[PDB]
């Protein structure tokens, strides 16, 4: 019986940020897969309502995707590190944007969102984050 | 055949092809 762990903290930097909506969290099986993603968007879509989706703030830095509350700024919601991120795309509507993340164990969670108009900038700020088609 | 929107592509691409983070490095199974 024993265990321990630790980690550093983030610093101050200019974040892109992206005001959007939060469809919610949908369970998945694999860390990747298109049918595994869409399924979520679809699930959440029907599951919850459009108005139900609360407003959040998708923080997108060098390579980090965090979901901080719209109102509060020091209230993280979901920390999706571009490093941890596995898969990410859209459903039937480009206005949507979901992504799979590995919290810890093999368990994988997907977080969908409702961007406006489309999720070009969002997915972009994410796609580019991951690494993008060579930026430098 | 004219060229469609550039951005749309980025989307339409994901809508299907999607996107797989390499950095992740999913033990076993080497993506083609």
């Amino acid at each position: 019986g024993s265990s321990g762990s630790s980690g550093p903290t983030p610093k101050t930097e200019l974040v892109q940020k992206f005001r959007v909506q939060y469809l919610g969290m949908l369970p998945v099986d694999r860390p990747v897969g298109m049918d595994t993603l869409n399924s979520a968007i679809e699930n959440l879509m029907t599951s919850s309502s459009k108005e139900d989706w609360p407003s959040v703030n998708m923080n997108v830095a060098d390579a980090t995707v965090t979901v901080i509350s719209e109102k509060n700024e020091e209230e993280v919601l979901v920390e999706c590190r571009v490093r941890f991120l596995s898969f990410m795309g859209v459903g039937k509507d480009v206005h949507t944007f979901a992504f799979i993340m590995d919290t810890g164990n093999q368990r994988f969670e997907c977080h969908v969102f409702w961007c406006e108009p489309n999720a070009a900038n969002v997915s972009e700020a994410v796609q580019a984050a991951c690494s993008g088609p060579s930026s430098g | 055949d004219a060229a469609v929107t550039p951005e749309e592509r980025h989307l339409s691409k994901m809508q299907q092809n999607g996107y797989e983070n390499p950095t992740y490095k999913f033990f076993e199974q080497m993506q083609n």
